[PDB]
């Protein structure tokens, strides 16, 4: 499991 | 560029068409069209630009882990010779996601970054050329693996330290940006320890200035803090 | 071509990779590539084709859909002048699966279909053909859209007429076949009581010959079946 | 809600 990075939001 | 006829205005507005149709590749090439007028980018602008090449690379990224997986299970002892094609594949697809980042570090270097002097544009864009720069990090094999590290590493950090002087705690670039430097450290960097640091700290300043924000800015907080703590809970 | 210097086996391994990796315009254009090298396919090969070309027309059927209806809404009254760029982006979209459905027609007729003589070869084709008219005929406006919809309905039949002396009942080719055109009846052609009539028909023929299958094929038959009964609560 | 075609399956 990687890392979460940062979504597409504003 | 194939864009050049097009109106900047009918290019935002087609943009935000196919990102309704889910059509990233065509909001890819739509956006890199407008920066091409060589105005600056609104924050609505700058997000269009940073939603269509996630999408396209986020593709890219996931087909690459599928084949570079294949691939190191045909090079295990006891596999079946399968010829070149896992290899070329893998390259072929590799080589489209470098394309992608040289891309897109190309926009950022003619000419947005220079021109961007707000706090806000000036750290989203040096936060695209660290995620940019990571995601070739990937794929890179070798000591040129070493510069591209080099790079993405000078970028985050240029960014942070003007996010620190410039931009509350809570502030959602300055969040992403640190949830995306940690996630370098970790992933990138071989620094799980300053990944973690980094990620408790950014967390804890948030969560001290949250009393300071509306109902809708603190939801936009609190969405980015969580991924922070969805990181240390895998990591620790 | 661009496959031309490829070894046949090496753009079916390639299929098979760009499949795994989620990658169905590569998958096309390899599947594409084993065509044109002019031998017959396998069942197998056949089907690679279908998934690749079907996930690609798919993709582009969807945002044709969204497309269209911003546009509709556009010519409501009431609505803004927003002038060319919806139309245009559609029209671009539009384009673009027409020439993926002329890709795929083109293949069929040089030359799939002339070299398909067992049943479940030609069946396959032949559906694929009514499939993608089908395909231009929902994108399709005016005169030319009879002459399509003509198309699709000649193909579907030959193809009905073959698998109906040729196939039992509950071959999956001949059970997608009657599934596909009670959807260009009911979708395509007006006619929502010829696509019951057909559904039906079909199910219960099925229903009698699934006592003549072992329990792989029986779970092969009756997970088409479902869609044929999951049309007629839709349709009734 | 558009009626449902033959899904990719062998
Ligand atoms: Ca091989
Ligand atoms: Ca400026
Ligand atoms: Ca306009
Ligand atoms: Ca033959
Ligand atoms: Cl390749
Ligand atoms: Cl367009
Ligand atoms: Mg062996
Ligand atoms: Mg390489
Ligand atoms: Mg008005
Ligand atoms: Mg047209």
């Amino acid at each position: 499991q990687r890392s979460t990075s940062t979504p597409n939001v504003h | 560029g194939a864009m050049g006829s097009m109106e900047r205005a009918s290019l935002i507005q087609k943009a935000k068409l196919a990102e309704q149709a889910e059509r990233y590749e065509d909001m890819a090439a739509f956006m890199k069209g407008a920066v091409e007028k060589g105005e600056e980018l609104s924050c609505e602008e700058r997000n269009l630009l940073s939603v269509a090449y996630k999408n396209v690379v986020g593709g890219q990224r996931a087909a690459w882990r599928v084949l570079s997986s294949i691939e190191q299970k045909s090079n295990e002892e006891g596999s079946e010779e399968k010829g070149p094609e896992v290899r070329e594949y893998r390259e072929k697809v590799e080589t489209e996601l470098q394309g992608v980042c040289d891309t897109v570090l190309g926009l950022l270097d003619s000419h947005l970054i220079k021109e961007a002097g707000d706090a806000e544009s000036r750290v989203f864009y040096l936060k695209m050329k660290g995620d940019y720069y990571r995601y070739l990090a990937e794929v890179a094999t070798g000591d040129d693996k070493k510069r591209i590290i080099d790079s993405a590493r000078s970028a985050y950090q240029e960014a942070m330290d003007i996010s620190k002087k410039e931009m509350p705690p809570t502030n959602p670039i300055r969040l992403g940006l640190a949830l995306n430097f940690s996630v370098f450290h970790y992933e990138i960097a071989n620094s799980p320890e300053e990944a973690i640091s980094l990620a408790k700290t950014t967390f804890d300043e948030a969560m001290a200035d949250l009393h300071t924000l509306s109902e809708d800015s603190y939801k936009d907080s609190t969405l980015i803090m969580q991924l922070l703590r969805d990181n240390l809970t895998l990591w620790t």
